[PDB]
DNA sequence: GCTGGCACGACTTTTGCACTCGACTAAAGGGGCGCGCATGCTGTTG
DNA sequence: CAACAGCATGCGCGCCCAGGGCGTGCAAAAGTCGTGCCAGC
């Protein structure tokens, strides 16, 4: 495929047998996709801004006759640039405006308007844009805004798992749930009545929510139940035949059907008698008396005659009743069914709980139920009622509740209005009293299905939404006898509601964190994280275990390996791969579509509802190259299961092996081997990694790195790509090809590398070019790599020489032994920029001034600095050195005769000025790498300020001039063009700059066309140019929006590199981990028998017991890795033919089984071969996807071609002794990081600091001195041997006892060792607490 | 409660707690320890002023317990950590600073001894006459001066002030043309309502004094009283609590509700050229404020400008 | 603030052995009380006990 | 609770007493009114209310306030909380002459030792080791001494071994889940930011060294030392006092 | 005789002092669990 | 129709962080600017 560019400067070679359909995806793109779709017009309304403008307007006012709407958005230009705004520490937004027409119209005239007028734009806020790579840039910080999967709105069921009431049920209750609005969940007594809860309410009665709707007891139970009939006419007594609908029934007498019995008294009530008396056609038969005495009356009857008192509803009837009706001459009673196997007789029993079944009092009766105090006013109930559901806006579910509402009562209709109606709840009780019936089941709340994921764009919709109508509820004040000022949408609007709201969920919340900054990897893994915490649910340690455990739905939606490890596990996922989110939120996986037996490539995303339905494949099974299954039967998975099934059966199949694994874990080689547990720390392992001086790509890989590093937008990318004009560590510009280009612009491309640059971990951020110089570039080749990146790769550590054997105890347990050669050779050594800031400001008793100079400090001290005060860019500094001075005015200091004559022998020294400044804090160090100095408008700051001032004018004057010079060039090409036509000087004309003064006239056609076009042309681009550097040249001299109780601010950054040391907690992609207990000399490692010692020796005992076995494999792999570029070192270092060369890099390209990898030589030639032979000098980078990856078959037929022995295993001799250990060793590379963890940062140690003021107690915490908590299980340690001298120097002289230790410390320096305990200071406090409720304690002696 | 960073505090150290801490720690008698707690509250956040020794003294209550003993017991504190501690009047703090020298300081102990025991009240203005007195020249004198003059004042060192106190501001005035428009930037609601009619009364204030006229216009509290009727201690207690922030002169504005401040602006005129004459003549400028139309009579409007730390009368 | 919470008097003074009121400032007395307060000296660690 | 800028916020506890008085001070001022019995009434509800509030902000429902709220805390819960004054003076005050490291192996160093981190003690010995400096007469004065250790050159290193020998540290892990999880050891100084733990030992602590941390604290007095050499030092206990049977057994 | 500091006066600034209840319309949360003790309604013993 | 015993529902313990977050008059008394007087150089 000549692949591309970079690509081939060092390929890694494929052992994936699988071939590959869909291109992994945009990885972050969950994020973008999102806050692009908030920020967009849509003519529908909904999607963003526009859905929170029409979620309001128009407003009415109160009955005001006129009202205001508003017309669209736009936006504005933000002011800052992404790099800019990070620097100054500005939040990172820009403004939106919006047009609102306002309407004003006469009173007392219907439909009458008066006048309309509308402002150009209202300014309300800035809504915070969103940088290309994911986060939001908010007061100079990265920010990245997680993604929340929440339990949906709709309908939900439980069965409650019968767990309460200890003699076992299934109690079956339902909630709704909207998008924002009450909640209503019926439920089961244990005595079987249905109970109606709002918003987690005590149970109330069924009938009484049903009863609000207008609904009378016989439309109750008429609508709620079945109709059938009863029929008696002068004792005829016949009653309808209902045989379908009761399965069973004993029966009291013969049952005779048109003049035939068809079940006898205690006959069987099969189905045998059943179709007998169905096939025959039978009307109404008659039926014993004493069966009717158990039913129960449907419909209110009352006699023709008298319609008084008996029998309205739910009443069991009596023999005096049927002498009643039988008088009244009633024909046809229609009554309820009830025959109790399926069905039941529910919601009569809550008529019968019920107290009143009037409206009325039903409404009254939950309007004083709401609050528990309440007098019956009957407007409550009005309010109460039509407002708590069927509002407008007050209850609403939106989309997803209306969808997932209809398909759970399975309504045809997936559209509807966002709030309830009388139907849709009596429809919810009907299917709830069918749960119960037996007839259908219940919902698993952890299904994906149920689950949904709201991300940056919905979030931030919400929020503006809210802050919109709270400006709403005050501009309705404007209109309400506010009159008339006109000029309406200027002073009406208030920005500060919606502003305040906005900035208020982006700045603090629990979903907008501070991004992951060391690694790449980190980066990406924060900005796909799917949390369930937060705002929307899940407030843990109240969760449950059941939320934890993966469920067959996770299958390639979330991940089952990533997660933290910590008490929050299982909570914080992980996406997978090729995983994306609908329109509807729910989280759908891509599989191929499989006609008859052949795997067609048109790809179907599947929701986890869609996907039970059918038949899936697997991902790892074989194929043909006509698409057939090689195996007749194939392992699949239908519903919640897996088994085999036939060819014909599985319409689909699972695209690639990496859809189960996300993409940290699709990073780690030989994943398979290795357990779950342990792959899952090494993910999260990967993560707290820190990139190192120099970037080693990693041996032994799964191909995945390509596009974590390129993704990440760590890297410099090239678009619009073509040859490289001009290089240089900080800057890089292409020379654009013609072909892609926008015409009148022309020029070229700019990138300027960010050079050292803390992030939010306090770790370096390097950018360092990786081409050349006059070298072609497409788009999408990257021009720079970030930091923990080689050429595109994703390189978190290094690769070392492992040697697995156990190595005079120095390795035991977790620990790890290293040769002193790594640390001279400085892989593993880390920069780290810290960050210290000094302001200047403005107190009660005067401004602050920074320094030249300062009271009662030596010259010594201030030797590193300057003119100005702050330190000369490149000091080393330590200790307390003073970085900015500043000076702090006191009051007041007149007269008397020392006061006069200390001013009168030191000048005063500047008198009430104090000592106030900068200096660094103690025990840190480094030298300073950058000072900034943001100053104050008009405080004519002069000095060293001024210094950034020309260093950024410069180098956006020279940035700027390049376009000057190629346009230039390309006029005075132009210009040299039309010269040669006629009058051409030649070389004169060239000796002559300036157009040689237009070179007089010469034709009139060159005269009017060449000196207008290019007299004209050129002051435009001069004019505009320097206009832009006159724009510019303002931006730079100015100062910044700033409080109003500072005058001018200073920062300093300083870089310290750190070097390993036995505090190092080395880790691998594994699971392993370590310290560093040891650094060897070079000689005292074992070595090979060509005296090449390993570089780093690690515990077999690990390995079995953990089961992980990736790491084995990797050394094996990593070992013949190396050896390849070991011949291929050896080859070019004997200056071998280029021929010969190609010759071996084309055949270890082409070993092993399949590997789907064709690269071939011959396509590329000459040099392009020499570049990479030479680019895989240092060991060739084999890659092993992740379930296709190689087999040890593959691995032992690659090594045998470095002439390394099969078996991995090497003779080793001691370092030492010189002597042969017994039994042969792995030796291999292994490739390493180095986590976040250093001692440097961990050992503290304090003997006496500062305490708390209440309680008297060391403070909490290093940085600050803490002293170390001796809790009550290390009391009771040692009360349990017995030594309470020890225990009472703890609790006392040492803690809270002030006098003691005092009286401690002091014969301790004189050498007592004696401790004269007291009464520590926290007993002292409790009684006082205690003597302040009424309670006396008091010591008695 | 617990388990939180509540306020609890820091428990810092100042000057007499770490002097008292360097006593605890130092081969005191019962009663000399008592002398030296009795010393150390006397001292100050300044050091030097150990205020007047016979009240450390006669404070004991006598029975016995003479002069001396506290003499030397003071010079033993005065010899603690930050060098020069305490002592008294400067000189014998550059005494007990200049006791350490170690010796090995050419041209200093002796001369810096003279300098700094006896005469050191001339060396005030310059050398001069005491050149004469000591016999010295050239730049063997002005070293010394140079080592005395590189000494430092007292204490100061321990501090413990790291709270500058800041003003944090209340109500931002925005500079318009070349004055001042109000924005205020930065029960409980009708307490912000009074807050947010300060607000407006320092915008009536921005009405009442002109803010380019040299220091402020004269004005009363009964304009403010005047406007929104309110009383005069209420606005003062607002202008008071509350600082108002401008771009220029930001100012609690207590200050602000053309007066005694032009006259102070004169007097800082007639000070920049006040510098060729060390009297200094306020009682003249009167005279001449007097010919202004001030009507000044050696009155305290000159006075002020003759004191406020003035060169006048100290010069004298 | 005089009878409130925080206050002087009760509950103690605020500076070591100095008073509010500007009166018999240190060490003169163990104990005694301002003419315009009920100060009363002696020490401040009075603010934990009182 | 002092703020950022100046002016002073008011504590949670205040706010308590603050109601109590104003609501003290309006039933007075209507008591003393002679007013209606209905709203004197309501503030003698309302003053219950507030009392009771300001003993526990339970009982009954709510409580709180509009500071973005939380139950807030009074004197029922300024004790009784799983951290608080009591918790802090039971068992649990946190500690002095104490600091903590990563943990490596000991593998020569012999079981009743223990490499402790040569900068990191120096502190801990502080001082002792003010002293011995003293006693030398390397120091005249406190300052001085202060002075030297600060600058910590030469004597110093010297005087620290001298300080340390036979006085015996005790080292502590984590959850500490029978007596055994702290035990006591001579230290020898070792350069290096970290802790090595002698093997053996391991077992007991239930440590390995994936990046564990110790606490190790300095007994003072003559008392805790000995306490330490004749009950915590590892070498008294290789038993576990639970079966009975040997820890201490290899690995 | 002139300048500076302080004392006396006027002014104009500071300070007295508080009760009604004011309220005000929503603002949301929200997947543990055991365990026990007491109050209350039901039920059966005579 | 009486008191007595049992079943059940509700309420309060535990575990455990978790994070911060924070106007309306008039009137009596006093602070200060102005002016004059007295003392120092």
């Amino acid at each position: 495929m000549v692949y591309s560019y970079t690509e081939k400067k060092r390929i890694r070679k494929d052992f994936g047998k699988r071939p590959q359909v869909l291109d992994v995806p945009y990885l972050l793109s969950i994020q973008l996709d999102s806050f692009q779709k908030f920020i967009e017009q849509d003519p529908e309304g909904q999607y963003g801004l526009e859905a929170a403008f029409r979620s309001v307007f128009p407003i009415q006012s109160y009955s005001g006759n006129s009202e205001l709407q508003y017309v669209s958005y736009r936006l504005g230009e933000p002011v800052f640039d992404v790099q800019e705004c990070q620097i100054r520490g500005v939040t990172y937004s820009a403004p939106l405006r919006v047009k609102l027409r306002l309407v004003i119209y006469e009173r007392e005239a219907p439909e009458g308007t008066v006048k309309d007028i509308k402002e150009q734009e209202v300014y309300m806020g800035e809504i915070p844009l969103m940088t290309d790579n994911g986060t939001f840039v908010i007061n100079g910080t990265e920010r990245v805004i997680v993604s929340q999967l929440h339990r949906s709105p709709g309908v939900f069921f439980d069965s409650d798992k019968g767990k309460t009431h200890s003699s076992g049920k299934v109690l079956y209750n339902a909630r709704i749930i909207p998008y924002r609005g009450s909640w209503l969940d019926f439920e089961f007594d244990p005595k079987d009545n249905l109970f109606v809860r709002i918003d987690r309410r005590r149970k109330l009665p069924a009938t009484i929510i049903l009863r609000a709707l207008n609904y009378t007891t016989e439309q109750i139970l008429d609508l709620f139940f079945e109709k059938v009939i009863f029929e008696i006419r002068d004792n005829k007594l016949q009653m309808e035949l209902v045989p379908e609908r009761l399965r069973g029934e004993t029966a009291s007498f013969d049952i005779e059907a048109n003049g035939k019995v068809y079940v006898e008294k205690g006959r069987r009530i099969t189905a045998r008698h059943i179709r007998q008396l169905e096939k025959d056609d039978v009307k109404l038969i008659e039926v014993p008396v004493e069966y009717i005495a158990g039913k129960v009356v449907a419909k209110d009857y009352i006699d023709e005659s008298t319609g008084e008192l008996i029998c309205a509803a739910n009443m069991e009837l009596s023999l005096d009743l049927l002498a009643k009706l039988s008088q009244s001459g009633h024909k046809r009673i229609e009554t309820l069914f009830t025959n109790d196997l399926d069905h039941g007789p529910y919601i009569s029993e809550t008529l019968r709980v019920d107290p009143t079944n009037d409206r009325l009092s039903a409404l009254v009766e939950i309007y004083r139920m709401m609050r528990p105090g309440e007098p019956p006013t009957r407007e409550a109930a009005e309010s109460l009622f039509e407002n708590l559901f069927f509002s407008e806006d007050r209850y609403d579910l939106s989309a997803v509740g209306r969808m997932k509402f209809n398909r759970s009562l399975l309504r045809e209709e997936i559209e509807g209005s966002g709030i309830l109606s009388k139907d849709d709840i009596i429809d919810v009780m009907k299917k709830l009293i069918d749960i119960r019936n037996g007839k259908g089941e219940v919902d698993d709340i952890d299904h994906l299905g149920n689950r949904r994921i709201r991300s940056v764009g919905e979030m931030a919709e919400n929020q503006f939404r809210v802050g919109l109508v709270r400006v709403e509820r005050a501009v309705k004040e404007r209109l309400s006898l506010g009159d008339l000022d006109t000029l309406m949408p200027q002073d009406m609007i208030n920005a500060k509601p919606i502003s305040a709201a906005v900035k208020e969920f982006f700045g603090s919340s629990q979903l907008s964190q501070f991004m992951d900054q060391n690694n790449p990897l980190s980066e990406i893994t924060h900005k796909r994280r799917i949390s369930a915490l937060g705002p929307g649910g899940l407030t843990r340690e109240r969760a449950g275990f059941e939320v934890r455990d993966v469920h067959p739905t996770h299958y390639g939606r979330v991940c089952p390996i990533e997660t933290p490890e910590g008490p929050n596990i299982g909570l914080i996922n992980s996406l997978s791969v090729y995983a994306q989110t609908n329109e509807y939120g729910f989280l759908e996986t891509p599989y191929r579509k499989v006609t008859d037996g052949v795997v067609t490539d048109e790809i179907h995303y599947l929701s986890a509802i869609e996907e039970g339905n059918y038949v899936i494949a697997q991902a790892n099974s074989n194929l043909d190259e006509e698409g057939h299954f090689v195996e007749d039967l194939v392992t699949c998975r239908s519903k919640g299961e897996s088994s085999l099934f036939s060819r014909d059966q599985v319409d689909y199949m699972d695209v690639s092996t990496q859809q189960v694994v996300s993409v940290g874990a699709s990073l780690i080689p030989f994943l398979e081997h290795d357990d779950a547990n342990r792959a899952l720390m090494g993910a999260n392992m990967q993560r707290q990694a820190v990139p190192t001086l120099r970037a080693d790509k990693p041996l032994v890989g799964t191909g995945m790195e390509r596009a974590v590093a390129v993704d990440s937008g760590v890297t410099a990318v090239a678009k619009r790509g073509g040859v490289v004009q001009y290089v240089d560590a900080s800057r890089i510009v292409i020379k654009v090809n013609e072909d892609e280009m926008y015409p009148g612009e022309a020029g070229i491309d700019i990138y300027n590398l960010t050079k050292y640059t803390r992030s939010n971990q306090n770790t370096c951020i390097n950018q360092m070019p990786c081409v050349s110089l006059g070298e072609p570039v497409e788009r999408g080749d990257v021009l720079a790599d970030g930091p923990s990146t080689d050429l595109g790769e994703l390189a978190l550590g290094q690769n070392m020489r492992v040697a697995f054997m156990p190595w005079n105890g120095y390795n035991f347990e977790d620990s790890i032994l290293v040769s002193e050669r790594v640390v001279q050779e400085d892989r593993f050594t880390t920069i780290h920029i810290q960050e210290l800031a000094c302001v200047s400001r403005d107190t009660k008793l005067g401004p602050e001034e920074i320094t030249a100079d300062i009271p009662n400090v030596g010259e010594a001290a201030l030797s590193k600095l300057d003119e100005s005060g702050i330190v000369y860019i490149g000091a080393e500094v330590t200790g307390g050195d003073i970085l900015v001075g500043k000076v702090t005015p006191k009051g007041e200091t007149q007269l008397t005769p020392e006061e006069k004559l200390l001013r009168a022998i030191f000048g005063e020294k500047a008198s009430d000025v104090k000592d106030s400044s900068l200096r660094v804090p103690n025990g840190v160090s480094g030298t300073v790498i950058d000072v900034q100095v943001f100053t104050r408008d008009g405080v004519e700051k002069d000095k060293r300020a001024l210094e950034i001032e020309e260093m950024q004018l410069k180098q956006a004057k020279k940035d700027l001039s390049e376009e000057l010079q190629i346009l230039e060039a390309g006029l005075f090409s132009r210009i040299r063009a039309v010269l040669v036509a006629g009058g051409v000087e030649a070389e004169k004309l060239d000796k002559l700059p300036r157009d040689r003064w237009l070179e007089l006239g010469l034709t009139d056609e060159e005269k009017q066309n060449q000196l207008e076009q290019l007299a004209e042309q050129y002051d435009e681009l001069k004019h505009e140019f320097e206009k832009k550097l006159e724009a510019k040249r303002r931006k730079i001299t100015q100062g910044d929006d700033l409080a109003p109780g500072v005058l001018k601010i200073v920062k300093v950054y300083l870089a310290v590199k750190r070097r390993i040391q036995p505090g190092d907690k080395m880790a691998g992609r594994h699971g392993n981990k370590g310290v560093i207990s040891k650094i060897n000399p070079i000689e005292d490692m074992p070595y090979d028998e060509n005296g090449t010692p390993v570089d780093i020796v690690l515990n077999p005992l690990g390995v079995p017991s953990r089961m992980n076995i990736g790491q084995i494999l990797e050394t094996h792999l990593g070992m013949a890795a190396k050896g390849i570029g070991d011949k291929i070192n050896a080859m070019l270092k004997q200056q071998q033919e280029v021929a010969k060369l190609r010759e071996f890099i084309q055949r270890a390209y082409d070993l092993g089984a399949d590997v789907r990898q064709k690269v071939d030589l011959s396509t590329f030639s000459d040099e392009e071969v020499m570049r990479l032979a030479e680019n895989l000098r240092k060991g060739m980078p084999i890659a092993t996807p992740v379930f296709d990856g190689a087999k040890e078959a593959e691995i032992k037929e690659l090594l045998k071609l470095g002439d390394l022995p099969t078996s991995g295993q090497i003779r080793l001799y001691d370092g030492r002794t010189g002597e042969q250990f017994e039994r042969p060793v792995t030796v291999g590379y292994m490739y390493m990081l180095k986590l976040n963890h250093l001692v440097d940062d961990k050992m503290h140690a304090r003997s006496t600091g500062s305490y708390s003021l209440v309680t008297q107690q060391p403070l909490g915490g290093k940085a600050q001195f803490g002293g170390q908590r001796f809790g009550e299980m290390e009391v009771w340690a040692l009360e349990a041997y017995g030594a309470a001298y020890t225990l009472q120097e703890m609790l006392t002289v040492k803690s809270d006892d002030v006098n003691g230790r005092t009286k401690m410390y002091k014969n301790i320096v004189d050498g007592n060792h004696q401790m004269e305990p007291g009464m520590p200071e926290s007993f002292n406090v409790l009684l006082k607490e205690i003597r302040s409720l009424g309670i006396n304690i008091e010591l008695e002696d | 409660d617990d388990e939180l960073p509540v306020y609890q505090g820091e428990t810092t150290q100042t000057l007499q707690d770490y002097l008292m801490w360097q006593v605890e720690l130092t081969p005191f008698t019962d009663t000399d320890r008592a002398i030296a707690t009795s010393i150390v509250d006397a001292v100050d956040d300044t050091g030097y002023l150990t205020i007047q020794i016979e009240d450390i003294v006669d404070s004991i209550g006598d029975d016995e317990i003479g002069l001396e003993e506290v003499e030397a017991v003071l010079k033993r504190i005065q010899r603690f950590d930050p060098v020069g501690v305490a002592a008294k009047d400067l000189r014998d703090c550059l005494l007990i600073q200049l006791s350490q020298f170690a010796k090995e300081t050419p041209w200093l102990e002796e001369a810096r001894l003279i300098i700094s025991d006896h005469l050191d009240l001339l060396a005030n203005h310059d050398f001069r006459t005491l050149m004469r007195v000591t016999r010295l020249k050239e730049e063997v004198l002005k070293e010394a001066v140079n080592l005395i003059q590189s000494l430092d004042p007292r204490p100061g060192q321990s501090i413990q002030t790291s709270e500058p106190e800041y003003v944090i501001p209340d109500v931002l005035v925005r500079k318009v043309s070349g004055r001042w428009t109000v924005e205020l930037n930065a029960l409980e609601s009708r307490n912000d309502t009074l807050l947010r009619v300060s607000r407006c009364i320092v915008e009536q204030q921005q009405a009442f004094f002109e803010q380019g006229e040299e220091y402020m216009k004269p004005m009363v509290l009964a304009d403010i009283a005047q406007a929104v009727e309110m009383h005069e201690s209420t606005i003062s207690r607002v202008t008071t609590q509350k600082y108002l922030h401008s771009p220029r002169g930001i100012f609690e504005l207590k200050y602000f509700f053309a007066s005694s401040t032009a006259i102070r602006a004169l007097v800082k005129k007639l000070i920049a050229a006040e510098n060729p004459a060390k009297p200094l003549s306020d009682s003249k400028l009167t005279s001449m404020l007097s010919e202004q139309g001030i009507m000044v009579a050696r009155r305290t409007v000159a006075k002020y400008r003759e004191s406020l730390s003035i060169p006048p009368s100290n010069q004298r | 603030e005089r009878d409130g919470l925080f206050c002087a008097r009760i509950f103690g003074p605020v500076k070591d052995y100095e008073c509010l009121c500007g009166k018999y400032k240190r060490l003169k007395h163990r104990g005694v009380i301002c003419e315009k307060c009920g100060v009363e000296v002696t020490q401040t660690k009075v603010r934990r006990e009182r | 609770v002092p703020l950022d800028g100046g002016r002073f916020a008011t504590s949670d506890l205040n706010d308590l007493y603050r109601r109590v008085i104003n609501r003290n001070n309006r039933l007075k001022r209507l008591l003393d009114l002679a007013a209606p019995d209905i709203i004197v009434r309501n503030e003698k509800r309302m003053l219950q209310e507030a009392v009771d509030a300001l003993l526990d902000n339970g009982r009954r429902g709510r409580a709180i306030t509009g500071s973005n709220k939380r139950p807030l805390k009074s004197l029922a819960d300024m004790i009784k909380g799983k951290q608080g004054r009591f918790r802090q003076n039971l068992l649990g005050k946190r500690v002095d002459y104490s600091g903590r490291s990563v943990i490596t192996v000991g593998p020569y160093l012999r079981l009743h030792q223990c490499g402790l981190p040569k900068k990191m003690a120096l502190e801990l010995f502080k001082p002792f080791i003010y002293g011995k400096l003293e006693l030398r007469g390397l120091a005249t004065t406190i300052k001085a001494a202060k002075k030297m250790v600060e600058r910590e050159e030469a004597v110093v290193w010297d005087i620290l071994d001298e300080v340390i020998r036979e006085h015996p540290v005790l080292l502590n892990r984590a959850p500490t889940l029978h007596r055994l999880g702290i035990q006591a050891f001579e230290p020898v100084l070792i350069e290096g930011k970290a802790i090595q733990l002698h093997p053996l030992v391991c077992a007991a602590y239930n440590a390995d060294f994936d990046g564990d941390q110790m606490a190790v604290h300095v007994p003072l007095t003559l008392e805790a030392q000995l306490e330490a050499r004749a009950l915590m030092m590892s070498t008294n206990n290789i038993l576990s006092p639970a079966n009975g049977e040997p820890i201490i057994v290899p690995s």
